[PDB]
This record gives structure tokens, sequence and C-alpha cells, in this order.
């Protein structure tokens, strides 16, 4: 039950455990447990190891330290060394900000399996680190201290997945750190983490971008530092299409360069990838829109000149007129990019305008739609920009398509009416109010 | 046929045939305060349904205006069982 | 019903007043300036006060009537 | 009739109070409770000053308050369970100065509910859990944790529920790492409800719960439970983990017991009683107050007694149980409902009624001469601890803060022979009462004051340095004298270093670092520090009329408006542009810009003329001898000033009248406030620039809490003012009165009301004014307490019975120990008044000068008397002589109540209002609790009886008597023939009393009981009042009720009383209790208004609306503020002022006011829905305030 796939099943299963563990003590527990330390099979080791984390979580943690002290340095197996650690790990995971307390003491534990002789035990010790600190968040660096020599040498050997959990653990440990550490440590990092960004493993790139993404996150890394020294082989290298052909790449550096945008200034990542909207890969574009429309909700356009404003206009309406597909992300990218420049659009809004024709001409009404729902969202921009003619044009051609067989395209072309009438007023409409 | 436990942290639901609708009065004037329901109405399988039919939950159920004024909000979880 | 204090057709004198005491008791305890009024009429403490208040909660009208 | 509240001073008495990193620094703050309103008050650790950072109106009754701080963090949040039913957690924001709403959990129904929590509240110690309780029947607990982000998470609220029980006191357990553990008194009530016998309620004894949670199992366990030997009063939390041992600290009747559970027994220790006790022996003593200090290395806790002893308890363990329990006796401070040790030695001891207090903590108290009790020495059982109390020897008190709570008796009254009548409140409780002059402004302090001969007409205070702030030659000139001081470490009136010498100087400003240009008469010299007087000729044989001097430009206009300009020149030369134009008139205003040196000039400047018509321009060369902006004001403007920060241009007009605008190129928006011509001027008062103008009546216009109030000072009539620094005043005025000059500082910011304070021995009850003396006549009763000459007698009997107590050999030391006791007296005020006996009281009679602090006349009454009215009167049998009418109360008990009896004292007010002759005691049945005068005879209200009395020759005659009065009379009021009773529980009763037949006939009533405190007449019809509940209501008679009314059988009323109804037109729940009211007016030309003081030790007023546009828009204000600004405890504010009854016509502008400290996008989303800009709403606000009285 414990590792059922439903969550109210896995709440169930460790209640059920504590109310065990608590009904009949913790010197039967150990007892009835120990025998399974060591057993081959991986997955009976990974249930003992939730069910000691649930069952520390009922009787407490200090009442099952001895126990993962005596385990966790057993000279007989690695086995049950990787299991204690793992133990570790699940309690750090179940417990989140409530092992507080004994994080030092865990730590101290658990510190000694970085230099293990066994890699698995290197592994689990790392993803160990990597829990506590997670749950630790944002407090409980000092206790630390002593886990900070061992992982920065062993990055510095190790290789692989090994070298994936030792900077996941890194990763996870910067943030908790106060301005100066936190300056030099990923100073100290940044060599090895640019090395490791042409990984051709999937999974240690997931890793080191979401390190990335939390070490430019924290307090203490310059923007200046992460200007000339991460952003170019980070965009070098990230940013190609081979990767934009996953959802969870796609979805993480997405966020990792919001992120970043929100750390270092908008206008530094934007004015990086403003050309790759004219890329005749659908995707690619898709996923630098994308990137743009949330580092600009976030922060806006008072950042951006004029040179890129043009570089912005030329992609988009490049991207919105090579669309074969009714992507949502097109429309509201759209919407929102011509929404916050403002009055700055207006000598861009004829082409544009055009365009919105275009696509309210296109022979697929959904297309129309989409186009509808553009007017929709810009009529604003468009009206404190002064450009009424257009507008009534649009409204014109609207109340053209108003005989409609499609429901859904038919309500956009009314809301994109709507939206005409409140910004050009009812005595200069055209059709007449009367019609 | 009202539940009328302590309600904790989860927020009440309605149904979209029933959206807007005070769940104490059936009055469709003014919603004021948003709904909160016991722990147990939301447990498991229960999240997010409508709190008075137990179907899909489509938005946040609310008691009127004249229910708060009269402190009907204070009585317990509105889940009818 | 399941509300301490609330009554019915079968309610005695003596229990509906208890109930009237008790919840005058505890709002004096509660509003701040009847028992400061209560502590400057006496020259008690208001923790006396309290003290007082909490004592006459056993029984604020004394023992109850037979049948 | 539409009203209006205000509150001019907020309460000042202190319910509960927390210490703790609410602002997230390492300095500690205190959270305090001023009942519906809370406050954050930060103790500098440095200057050992009190400063109140935040005050917010909660708009509901703050029942409990506790902070906890989470594991590993830095900042402290403030639970606070209130009367809404909902627990709120808060923090600081230190940047905007505000509380924010971090939760709000609902859990209950509104109002000091029997069972509903909000009344109990307890924190974890680690700050994992808090638990709200009830007195009855229901606890909740709330699991607190944060999430990734760093934010407060509160869980669903688990139910420690268990019916039939009463909850003392709740307080978490120190257990450490493990599962939180809160700590209850419980009593099991349902015993005793179905024994008839009795025995029931005699055994019941208390329970100490121990209450488990179990966070993983995610519920409440009844973990312990163990039976007390007597009952407790409140627990100290021990701290525990690896700190110390755990547990909790009962504290009980005479005794404070340890206990824990496992293998620790009970450590029993009794409360020290005070060394030869003028108490009585049947009393006990409790601890009202408890403070514990976790220290790094030792713990202790500091634990206040009934009478206000504070002891030092200690725990020896010498295991992780604890073996010994050591008292200590500290100090003794007052009452104290909450006591906060802070970090670096202080003590926050906030009084229950009175002034607060301060203390920084000297020593501990370890390494003295003083006996230490513990509870490992052996007793038989009988005889308790005695120690000896002495003054304050471990604390040194660096702090006070001025309360009011609480406050009996109010009157209005200009008893002083000025301009504005003053707040006459008597304060206090017991011996530590007083009475309190109130007077609106902030308080001025004298520093330095001296005569000179000549009276001055134009002075200034001219330093030789920018950056020297004190004043190295102030020129105190004259209109046609100089009497110029230099001013270093002492001020000598020498005049060798100034330009003008023993001619008199217009003007003398600083136009530079080192250098300073004065324009004299003679000339105008740009003289810098050493004697390079350059007496720069003017344009024209005319002397120097107008001066604009700023710290960069300098522009003298002669007659004609002959605006010599001048720029800051880098050599530093007196010299006079080409741009020397005449203009229509002369300035009679003339002010230029901030001259600040980061700017090299100034931004503006301003000429008026005497002709109304002022000009701005400026300050700028490419706007020089060019005017930008008009103003045609209706008044000349006597004086111009600029002041910086949101600066403004304050223009004060030729009549008292200051007109402020915002700083622009044009003119802003001109708001006008009253305040001799208003010669204004500039000073920097706590760094913050701002404005004084002296007028008939001065003004000082402050910044507080960025707000602009033209507040006056307490100080004299200065002709001239200027702004000074020295020693004694590092921003203060120098000043110049009518040949005086002087240096007066200020030192409390806001100071809405300065309060002198004149001490008391007892409780005052009521006072009266003497119309001829203008004097004071104070009753002042005490229950519990001896009058001076019992207490006298009980020491020598407490003397004589321990001399023959003692009963052997050597009894010189006896003798001598009786001696050393008897010949003492410690005071009343700090060690408490040592008196007891529940059916004894103290009353006295006062006659004082409300001037001085000087008591005319101290009757002193007997043991068992109490006085509970007064009054003066003449009397038509009489001649012209003033009669003062005591009601005397004998042998009262309260509880149950059970009068011996009542008399009334009369007294002839001899030598002029200044002393009392004990005339005759006329003996009545019941308590003579309403004297108030009638047509030439007097109203005696003796229990349920209005009885219309004569004075006679040996006794007073009973001329009339009305008994249709329901309970118990408290207040008579009279206007025409109409008397007005106020009975005790039921509404104000309208008497007709005709003089022809002597009858005293009942035509009114009002349809509610009100347990009235007091009334109030407003004309002829209509009446207002007060409640013991915390309300104010106003009652009017309609339109064409007969009068003339006149067997009783036949004739009944409409339900139970009269035939005819008053109407209520006003209610409104205040929230603290109101004990006076009163129609007056506090600022003179403004317009009559409703004052009422409370007893949190808080005043407010009630303003009529003068027009319907005005309501309609403060309706609608009040309107969108109940929704857009939802009060802090969750409590509806509508629903708050709607309590025990409904409010009607009158607007809440204590909600209303929060207009302008609610956020800058809320204003104007609020003000947009009203048509109208945030400073027009400001501004309406404002009028509506100044309009009427402050
Ligand atoms: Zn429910
Ligand atoms: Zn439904
Ligand atoms: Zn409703």
């Amino acid at each position: 039950l414990l590792i059922d796939e439903d969550y109210y099943a896995r709440v169930e299963g460790r209640e059920i455990i504590s109310n065990l563990a608590k009904a009949a003590g913790l010197a039967t527990m150990i007892s009835t447990m120990r025998p399974d330390i060591d057993n081959m099979d991986e997955y009976v080791r990974n249930t003992t190891a939730r069910a000691f984390a649930v069952v520390a979580s009922a009787l407490g943690i200090p009442s099952l330290l001895p126990f993962l002290k005596a385990v966790c340095k057993s000279k007989k197996s690695w086995q049950a060394r990787h299991t204690g650690i793992k133990i570790v790990q699940q309690i750090a995971i179940l417990m989140g900000c409530a092992i507080l307390p004994h994080l030092r003491s865990l730590v101290e534990i658990i510190e000694h399996g970085l230099v293990d002789e066994q890699q698995k035990v290197r592994t689990i010790s790392a993803l160990a680190i990597a829990a506590l600190a997670e749950a630790a968040t944002p407090y409980g660096i000092e206790s630390f201290d002593s886990v900070l020599k061992p992982l920065w040498k062993g990055i510095r050997q190790h290789r692989g997945k090994g070298l994936a959990a030792f900077l996941k653990a890194i990763g996870y440990l910067i943030p908790l750190m106060d301005a100066e550490y936190a300056n030099y440590y990923t100073r100290e990092v940044m060599l090895i983490l640019i090395r490791e960004f042409q990984s051709p493993d999937e999974e240690m790139k997931k890793i080191v971008l979401k390190v990335v993404k939390q070490c430019c996150g924290t307090d203490g890394v310059e923007a200046n530092y992460i200007k000339t020294e991460i952003l170019p082989p980070f965009f070098k290298h990230f940013w190609q299409h081979r990767m934009a052909l996953d959802r969870r790449n796609y979805r993480q550096l997405v966020d990792t360069t919001v992120e970043l945008a929100n750390k270092v200034g908008a206008a530094e990542i934007i004015s990086r990838i403003v050309d790759d909207l004219k890329d005749e890969a659908e995707q690619y574009r898709k996923m630098v829109m994308e990137t743009i429309e949330k580092i600009m909700g976030n922060l806006g356009a008072a950042d951006i000149d004029h040179k890129l404003e043009e570089q912005l206009i030329d992609g988009i309406l490049y991207a919105f007129q090579e669309q074969t597909t009714e992507d949502s992300v097109m429309l509201n990218g759209f919407g929102t990019v011509v929404n916050a420049l403002g009055k700055r659009v207006k000598p861009y809004l004829p082409q544009i305008c055009g365009t919105v024709l275009w696509r309210l001409n296109n022979k697929s009404a959904k297309v129309r739609q989409q186009a509808a729902d553009l007017i929709s969202r810009t009529a604003v921009v468009m009206k404190t920009c002064q450009e009424e003619k257009l507008m009534g044009h649009l409204g014109v051609v609207l109340y053209e398509y108003l005989g409609e067989e499609y429901p859904e395209v038919l309500g956009s072309i009314l809301g994109a009416l709507k939206a005409i009438v409140n910004v050009i007023g009812m005595h200069k409409m055209t059709p007449p109010i009367k019609d | 046929i009202f539940c009328r436990k302590q309600a904790g942290v989860a927020i009440g639901r309605l149904c979209e045939k029933c959206d807007g609708k005070c769940v104490i009065c059936d009055s469709y004037v003014r919603p004021c305060t948003l709904v909160r329901i016991c722990d147990e109405c939301n447990y498991g399988s229960y999240q997010g349904r409508c709190v008075i039919c137990g179907g899909p939950g489509v938005s946040d159920a609310y008691y009127c205006k004249e229910c708060t004024i009269q402190e009907k909000d204070r009585d317990g979880c509105p889940k009818i069982v | 019903s399941k509300y301490i204090g609330t009554g019915h057709a079968d309610t005695t004198k003596w229990e509906w007043l208890v109930n009237q005491h008790r919840d005058s008791y505890c709002s004096y305890m509660g509003h701040f300036d009847l028992l400061n009024y209560f502590a400057i009429a006496e020259n008690e403490s208001k923790a006396r006060v309290r003290f007082n208040l909490m004592e006459k909660m056993l029984q604020p009208c004394g023992p109850p009537a037979d049948k | 009739m539409f009203l209006y509240n205000l509150t001019l001073q907020r309460a000042t008495g202190i319910s509960f109070a927390i210490h703790g990193n609410f602002s997230g620094t390492k300095q500690q703050e205190i959270v305090v409770s001023r009942g519906k309103i809370l406050e954050l008050l930060r103790p500098d650790p440095n200057t050992g000053k009190v400063h109140t950072l935040l005050t917010v109106e909660v708009f509901g009754v703050i029942r409990s308050l506790m902070a906890f701080r989470l594991t590993g963090g830095t900042k402290d949040y403030i639970v606070v369970g209130s009367d809404s039913g909902r627990i709120v957690i808060l923090e600081y924001q230190p940047s905007k100065n505000m509380f924010e709403k971090i939760h709000q959990e609902t859990f209950g129904k509104s109002g000091c509910r029997r069972i509903v929590p909000g009344q109990f509240l307890a924190v974890d110690p680690k700050g994992r859990a808090v638990m709200i309780s009830a007195i009855e029947k229901q606890k909740l607990v709330y699991i607190l944790n944060r999430d990734a982000a760093a934010r407060l998470t509160i869980s669903s609220p688990l139910e420690a529920h268990k019916a039939n029980t009463l909850v003392y006191h709740v307080v978490g357990v120190d257990v450490g790492f493990e599962n939180p553990m809160f700590a209850c008194l419980e009593m099991d009530y349902e015993e005793a409800d179905n024994d008839p016998t009795g025995e029931a309620a005699a055994n019941t004894q208390q329970t100490l719960t121990f209450y488990e949670l179990d966070l993983g199992l995610n519920h409440v366990v009844r973990k312990y439970s163990e039976p007390l030997e007597e009952h407790g009063n409140f627990l100290i939390t021990v701290p525990g983990g690896s700190d110390g041992p755990s547990g909790v600290l009962i504290c009980s009747e005479n005794y404070i017991t340890y206990k824990n559970f496992g293998d620790q027994p009970d450590i029993r220790c009794p409360i020290p009683r005070r060394r030869n006790d003028l108490d009585d022996p049947e009393r006990g003593m409790i601890f009202v107050c408890s403070a514990t200090h976790k220290t790094k290395s030792m713990f202790f806790f500091l634990a206040q007694t009934e009478q206000g002893d504070i002891f030092k308890i200690t725990l020896e363990t010498d295991e992780d149980m604890v073996t010994e329990i050591r008292l200590k006796y500290f100090d003794t401070v007052p009452v104290a409902a909450a006591m906060c040790v802070l970090k670096t030695g202080f003590l926050f001891v906030a009084s229950e009624f009175g002034n607060h207090y301060l203390y920084q903590i000297a020593h501990l108290g370890d390494d003295d001469e003083e006996p230490e009790f513990s509870s490992a020495m052996p007793l038989e059982e009988g005889d308790t601890f005695f120690f000896q109390p002495r003054p304050l020897k471990n604390l040194v008190l660096v702090d006070e803060l001025d309360s009011l709570s609480p406050i009996l008796f109010c009157q209005i009254a200009d008893l002083a022979n000025e301009d504005t009548p003053q707040l006459y409140v008597a304060c206090g409780r017991g011996p530590r009462s007083s009475l309190r002059v109130l007077r609106h402004g902030l308080e001025v302090s004298e520093m330095a004051v001296s005569e000179l001969p000549g009276n001055p007409n134009a002075v200034w205070t001219v330093r030789r340095h920018i950056e020297d702030e004190f004043d190295a030659y102030i020129i105190v000139s004259f209109v046609n004298a100089t009497l110029v001081l230099s001013i270093g470490e002492t001020v000598e009136e020498v005049t060798d270093s100034g330009f003008l010498g023993t001619t008199p100087t217009l003007s003398c400003s600083l136009l530079g670092d080192d250098a300073l240009v004065q324009v004299y008469p003679d000339g105008i010299r740009h003289i810098r520090a050493d004697k390079r007087v350059n007496e720069w000729k003017t344009p024209g044989k005319k002397t120097i009329v107008k001066c604009a001097v700023n710290q960069r430009q300098v522009v003298i206009a002669l007659t004609g408006g002959e605006l010599v300009y001048f720029e800051m020149d880098p050599s530093g030369q007196l010299n006079e542009y080409t741009e020397r134009k005449e203009m229509s008139a002369d300035v009679v205003c003339m002010s230029l810009a901030n001259v600040p040196p980061g700017e090299q000039r100034s931004r503006f400047l301003a000429v008026g003329l005497v002709d109304n018509t002022v000009r701005i321009i400026s300050l700028d060369p490419s706007d020089c001898l060019q005017p930008l902006s008009m103003q045609a004001l209706p008044a000349q403007p006597e004086s111009l000033c600029i002041v910086e920060m949101f600066l403004y241009l304050n223009i004060g007009l030729q009549n008292g009248v200051l007109l402020r605008t915002v700083l622009d190129p044009v003119t802003g928006d001109l708001s006008d406030t009253r305040t001799r011509p208003v010669k204004l001027f500039r000073v920097r008062m706590q760094g913050q620039e701002a404005v004084l103008a002296m007028s008939s009546r001065s003004w000082l216009s402050y910044s507080y809490q960025s707000r602009f109030h033209l507040t006056p000072l307490s100080y004299e009539t200065l002709e001239f003012a200027s702004g000074f620094a020295s020693e004694q005043c590092p921003e203060g005025i120098v000043a110049i009165s009518t040949n005086t000059l002087r240096i007066l500082a200020l030192e409390k910011l806001g100071a809405v009301f300065n309060q002198v304070a004149f001490p008391l021995q007892y409780t005052p009850r009521k006072f009266v004014i003497h119309p001829e003396s203008n004097n004071l006549i104070i009753i002042e009763t005490d229950h519990n307490a001896y009058t001076e000459a019992t207490k006298a007698q009980r020491k020598q009997q407490m003397a004589e019975e321990m001399v023959e107590a003692a009963g052997e050999d050597e009894r010189e030391l006896a003798a001598e120990m009786a001696a050393a006791f008897l010949n003492e007296n410690l005071p009343e005020s700090i060690f408490g008044a040592p008196k007891a006996g529940n059916g004894q009281w103290a009353s006295v009679i006062r006659v004082m000068n409300p001037i001085q602090g000087n008591t005319l006349d101290l009757v002193q009454l007997e043991q068992n008397e109490a006085a509970f009215s007064v009054a003066v009167c003449r009397f038509s049998n009489t001649g012209e002589d003033w009669y003062v009418l005591v009601g005397v109360a004998k042998d009262l008990i309260l509880n149950p109540r059970s009068v011996a009896g009542g008399f009334v004292y009369t007294y002839k007010l001899v030598n002029n209002g200044e002393k009392l002759e004990f005339l005759h005691k006329t003996p009545v049945e019941e308590v003579p609790a309403a004297i108030a005068p009638f047509q030439g005879r007097v109203l005696i209200g003796v229990g349920k009886l209005l009885r219309v009395y004569d004075l006679g020759k040996k006794k007073l005659l009973r001329k009339c008597e009305n008994k249709h009065i329901a309970n118990y009379i408290s207040g008579i009021q009279t206007i025409g023939h109409r008397v007005i009773v106020s009975d005790v529980q039921e509404s104000f009763i309208w008497v007709r009393y005709k003089r022809n037949e002597n009858q005293l006939i009942i035509f009114a009533d009002d349809t509610y009981p009100r347990w009235v405190t007091t009334a109030s007449l407003l004309d002829y019809d209509t009446v207002a009042g007060a409640d013991k509940f915390g309300n104010i209501c106003v009652v009017r008679l309609p339109p064409n009720t007969n009068d003339e009314v006149d067997k009783a059988l036949w004739d009944r009323g409409l339900l139970n009383g009269a035939s005819q109804k008053a109407e209520v037109i006003m209610n409104y729940h205040v929230g603290e209790t109101v004990l006076s009211l009163q129609k007056t007016t506090l600022i003179p030309g403004g317009s009559e208004s409703l004052v009422y003081t409370t007893l949190s030790g808080g005043i407010g007023i009630l303003v009529p609306f003068t027009s319907h546009e005005d309501h309609d828009f403060f309706q609608h204000v009040e309107m969108h503020l109940r929704s857009e600004h939802p009060p802090l405890c969750g409590r509806d504010h509508l629903s708050f002022r709607s309590y025990y009854f409904p409010v009607k016509n009158v607007i809440d502008g204590d909600l209303c006011e929060q207009f302008n400290s609610m956020e800058p996008n809320k204003q104007k989303n609020v003000s947009e829905e009203l048509d109208r800009t945030p400073p027009e709403v400001s501004k309406k606000l404002e009028d509506i305030r100044t309009r009427y009285a402050f």
C-alpha cells in the first residue's frame, strides 16, 4: 500500500503503520524489521525504509536515532547502510520542515557515507542530503557545515549519476546560504555545471537545469556574474530544437529561463531569443513565445527599447502568419505582448490588423475564432493608439461574418464586436446601430 | 440533513447546475462569504465536489449576504448528507 | 439543542437562571470593561475577580430544587 | 437627528501584553491589547523610553493575545482570540507600518459566548501548534507549519472537546521536540448540577489535564489528568527540553505547586505573606500575573502576588526531576494585568488601572542578605513564610506611560480663565487614584527663560555655522533696540559680532555655512564668521521691509515691491542684482522654498501683499522677477512658509486662519484651519520640518502618522519664535513674548491631550463644580478598605497583640520591633493599600482646587460609610448659601446586596467654597444614590423612591415622594419642570412635577431595559444616556404628548408603565463603558457636540450633521469602508456597533478615519464611487473634525 499510485492510499498506509508502531512500541518494530535490512530485493528494502520513516514520524526521530546510528555504520554489508540512509531520505520527504530540530543529528549520522567505497551508498547519501535540504528550506544551513567539504570534493572526482546526485544536493544546499558563501560556492560549482551542460543523458540535463534555476534564484549570486559566465553557454547549449520535442524538458527550460529573467533582467534574456521567433520549426516558435509570455507577464515591457521592440513585432508577426494549427499559446502571446507594449505598438498596428483581418478571412473557422479573440484582447490598446478607422473596418467585417453557423466562433465574433463598440463608441460605429 | 461538523481549511464547491446559489437559504442574491467544509466531507475522492449534490464542482460555494448578516456561516460544515 | 444554555418546554426556572448566570459570568470575563467596572466596585485585582467568577461557575444559583 | 462618532483619545488601559520580535529584528517589542485597540510598542534599550509604533482599532473585544515563533524562524506572529469567533494570526510589517491578516480561521459565532472559543489561548513553545479554548466544553487545536516559501500554514481545527467542563486557564507545555502538550485547569460541574444536597460543589476538585497532540496521528488525546488539592487560578510553563525540566507551575490560593508526570512528585511551596501584614488573616494571596525568563543557562520566574510583590522563583533540580522550589522576594510594583521581562534587563509592568511602567532590572537578587524561601525546609503546616517588603532595590524605574483607565467621572469646564474649556477627569483606583486635568495641546517644557528690557517685534536665532545647530549669536532684536545674545555653553547678551550691533535689525538669517546676511533697516550686510560687514546699499533710500532669505537665496523687498533678489555667489559678496522692478505694492509676506546643501538654489518663492493678493513663482533664475501662479485670498497673508514632506506651502493670513496647499508650481488644494496675526515660522521637530504659528491661540502643524494636525502648545503666548538647539533642548524653540525670552521644548510627539495629575487617596466616584468659587467637591469611596483612623487603630491593635503574643523573656527586641513596625509607613500608592474586609469601606470628601494641587478640605467619614452621591445647590427657605449634600450608604455589602440604611450629610460650604462644616445628617432607609437640585429644593433617589426634599433645621424635610420607579434610582436629571430618572436596569422615566399640589407624576418612559450608568440632557424633549455594557442611547419624547396628566385602579399604562412612551432616536455601541456624557464645545467658535468619556481611558465625541448631503456622503464612506477595509479581528463592524442594540442614526468615524491609513490604490478605488479625489475625501473627513471640536 505504501507504493500505490493513489495519494490517499499512501496516507492511509502511513496512518495504519504509525498506529501499529504506537500500539506495539519501538522495540518490536526494530526486532521485527531487522532481518529485511540486508535483503537482496530492492523493493522490500524500499518498503521497509518508508515504513521506518513513518515509524519515526509516529514515535519521534530521537527514539529511532540510535538504531540509525548503528545501522548506517554497519561493517557487515553496504545494504544496511543504504537502507538507513534511505530511511533518512524518506524521513526528510515525509516530515518536511518538522525535521529541523534533529536535522543536525541526521546529517552527522549519514555524512560519513559520502566517502564510502560503494557507489550506491554515495548516491543515496547525496539524495538524502538533497531531501533534508529541501525539507529544511529556507533554514538550517549551519547544520550542514560538516557536510560541505565531502560533497564539494566529491564532484571533482565522481562522474555520471553519482555526480548528478551530488550536484542536486549542492543545488538544494545553495539557497539556504547567506550571500557571501552562496556567491563563493556557486562560483566554485559553475565550472562543473557548465561542463555537464552538454551531457547527452536527459535525467542529468533536467537535474542540472533545476540546479541552475535554484542557484540563479539565490541572493548573493550577482546579475553580472550570471550575465558574463552563465548566460552564453546556457543559451548556446540548451536552446536547441531537439529538446523542444519532450514536454518535461520544454516546461523546465521555460520556467528556468523565466526565473533567470526574473533575476538578471527582462531585456537581457529577451534579446537573446527574439530572432528564434522566426524559426521555421513551429514547436520551437511555440516554446520561445511561451517563454516571452511568462517573462513579459512578470516584468512588463518598460525594459524593452525600440530595436528589441521591432524585433519582437517582426517575430510575433512571422509566428502568427506561419500558423497551421489552432494554438491558444499564439493567441495569448500575441494578445499579451501587444497589450503590454501599450501605446508603443502604435506604428506597427496597421500590418498587425492586416494580419488579424488575414486570419479573419481564413477558410477554417477556428482560425477566425482565434483572430476575433485577438481582436477582443487588443481592442483597448488599439483604442489608446487612436486607429479607430481600422477598428471600424474590423467591425464591418465581423458584422458581415455574423451569419456564421458554428457557435463558438460566432460567440468569439460577438465578443470582438463588444470590444469594438467599447473602444470606438456608438456614434462613430460602422455599421450604424440601427442596422 | 446538514453535516454540521467543524469546518476546516477545505473550500466548498458548487456544480454547474447550482453555480451562484446560497447553500443555506437557496437565494441567488449577493454572495458574500466563502464556504468552508469539514475535513471528512473533503477527504479522499470527495475533494472538490459539489456541496449540494456531490457531483463535480466548477465554482466556489458561497453564503449569501443575508446568511452572513444572520451569522448562518458560523454553524458548521453545510455539506448535505 | 446541543448548544449549552438553550432550552425547551420542560425547562425549569433553576436551570434557566443557572444558564443565565453562567452566560453572564462568561460575558463579564469576555467584556474587558465589564470586569473593569466590577474590579473598580470592589477593591480586588482583575485576576481575583476572574477567580471569583470562575468559582461561581460551579453553582451560580445554589443547589437545585427537588422534582 | 444624525450623528457622527469620533475618538479624540483612544483607550489607554492594557488588557494583555506579550513580547517578541514582531518587527523581525534583534530588538524585542511589546504587543499590548487596549481592548478594542491593538498597539505595538517599542521599548528603547538606550534611552529607556517607550514609543508606540502602531495603533489599530480592531473593532472587537480582544479576549486573548499570545505570540509564537516557528522553529528556526526569526519573526514572531500574533495570535488573537476575539469576540468575532475567529482566530486571527497577524504579522507586523515594519515597511508599511501595519498589521497583515496572515490567517483568519472561522470556528464559531460572534460574541463573548460561553462555548465559542477565544477567551483562552495557548501556544506550543516550539510554535508547532496553538490551542484556542472557551470557558466551557470546547477546545480547538490548530497545527501550524511552513511551506517552502517560508509562509505560515494553519491546519484544520482538531476538536478536543469535553462537555460539562469549565476551563480556568490553558497554557502550552515545553516538552521539547516531542508531541506538543497543552495544560488545562478543569472543573467538572456535572456532579454539582444534579446534586440538590450541595455536597458535590464542596468536593468538586480541580483537575490538571495534559492534552497530548500526536502530530503524525493528527488527533488530540487526553494523556494525563490529576486532581488538585486546591483550586488554582493560572499556570506557568516551565522551560523544558534541554533548557531544563518540563512540567507546569500551578499558581493557587497561598500555594504554588510544580507538577509533572512520570517519576516527579509534586513540589509544593507556600506563597510568602507580608510580615506583620495589615490585611485580614482570613484572606489569601494568589498570583495575578507571571513572566518567565528563558535565559541562556538558568531560567527564573517573576510572579506578582495580589498585593504587588514580585517573587523570583527558581527550581533546584539536580536531575531531570525537580527536588526543590526556591522563591525569593524581588521588588514591589503596582498590580499588573501582564508582566513582560525583556532582553537587556527590562520589565514592562502593564498595570491593570492607571499608568503603566517600564523598569530596568538592575540586580537579580542572589548574593544578598534577603532570605530565600524553599520548599525543602520543614514546616508544621500552620505557619507561612514572612518577608519584609522593602522599596525598589532590583528595579530602577526608567519610564511610565500615562493611562486614563479608569475614567470614573468627567466634566468639561473653563475653570481656569482661558478661552477653551478643560477636561476634569477623576482617574485611577484606590491609592493610585488621582484627578487629571486634560488640556488640548502638546506639553511644552521650559529650558531657559530670561527677561530683557523693551518689547521685541522682530527676533531671530542665527548661527555662525550651518553644521552647528546651536545659535552662535542669536539676534534677539526689537523694533528700536537689538538685545542680541550669543549662546555657547550659556547665553550672554552680547552683540559685538553682529552687523547690526546696537542698531535694530528686522531680519537676521544665515546666508551660508560661514556667512549670514542680516537686513537691518540701516541696510543689508552679508557678514561672515569674521568681521566682514559688507553693508550693501539697497535700491533707493528705503529701509528693509520684507525679507525672503533662504540658505542659498536672499530677496529684500522695500515699499512698492522693490524685489531685490540675490542668489548664492561662490565668493560671498553682498551684492544686489539688477532685476529690481517696482511692483504694485510691498509684500506683507515674503518666503522662499527649501534650500538644502545638495540643491544649488530653491524651487519656489512666494510674495503676498497686504491687499489680499499673493503670488508664487519658481526660485530658479529662469523665473526671476516674474510671477507664475496667483492666489486671491480673502484676507491679507501675514506670513508664508514651505515645509518639506509631500511638501506643502502654508500661508497664514492677517486673521487667525492658515491655508495649507500642496507643493506645486500652481496653487494646490487649499485647506483652511483656524488658529493676533499669524506670524508663522519654521522649526525642526524630531528632525521633521514643521511650522509654528503665534497668534491669539498658538498652533504647531505637527506630523503625527503623516497627518497635518494644528495642535496648539501648552506654553506662554509668545509674540515671535524661531527654531533653536541647545544641550537641554536639542530641538526646541527660542521665542520672545512681551519682554521675555524663553526656550521651549516638547517631548510627546502626538499628544492630543496633556494631563496634569493631582493624587488622591481612594477611588473617586463623583465630583461637582461649585458655581461661585470654581472648586471640585470630590467624593472618594473604596470597598474592602480601611479609613485612616481605623487603619491606625488596627496597626496599634496588631502591635499590642504581638507584644503579648511574644510572651517570654527579653522583650526589648519585641518592643523595639513593635516600635519599628509602628513608626514606619509604607507608601500606599507603591506598596498597595494594606486593607481588607468584605463589608468594610472607606470614604472621604475632598473640596479641592482645580488649578493647583491643593486640597482645600478633607472630611473623613466613618468606617462602614460609603459616599455615592454629591450635589451643590441653593435653597428657597435659606439665603444665598451653597449647600453640599452627600449621600452615603451605611455598611453596604455588594454581593449579596444588603444595605443597613443610609444617610445624607449636609454642609454649608463655608469660607467661599474652601471648607465644609458638618451641619446635619438625615438618615434614610436605602442608598441615596442620586442627588439633584430642583427649583430651589432637592431631589434624592433613595433606592426606588424619588423624594423631593427641602432643607430643614435639624434634618431634611421630605416634601414629596414618588414610588413608581421600578428597581433602583441611579441618576436624576432636571430641565424645566421635567425630571428624568435613570433606573439601574430600566430606562429613563419622565416625571412631570407640578409646584401646585406637590405631585411627582410619571408621564413617559422608554421601552428598553438599559443598565444606565449616567444620563445627560440635550433639550426639553431629548435625553442622552449610557449603559453598563458599553452603549450610548439617545431617546426623545414624541410631539404632542399631554404633560398635564393626573383612579389608579381603572387607569393603566401601555405596558406596565406610563400611557406615553419615549421613542429611541439613536443607539450606538462604543465597546467601552461610558460613565460621563456632556453637551459642550471644546474649541471656541465651533459648535456644540456630545462628549463621552469611557472607563477604558478613551474620550470620544458625537457630532450632529448639519446637512443631508454631508450625512449621505459619510454614510456612503462608512458603507464602503465596512466592506473594502474589514476590521482586523474579523468582527463585522456593523454587527459590532449593533452589539446589544442596533446601530441607529450614527456614522462611525473611527472606521471612516481609517480611510487615510488605507492603501492608496484602495483609497482611490473607494473614492471613485464617491466621485471625489481621495484628497477631497480626506478634506471632508478633516472638515467634520475641525468645524466641530477637534
Ligand atoms: Zn461535513
Ligand atoms: Zn450540485
Ligand atoms: Zn443564504
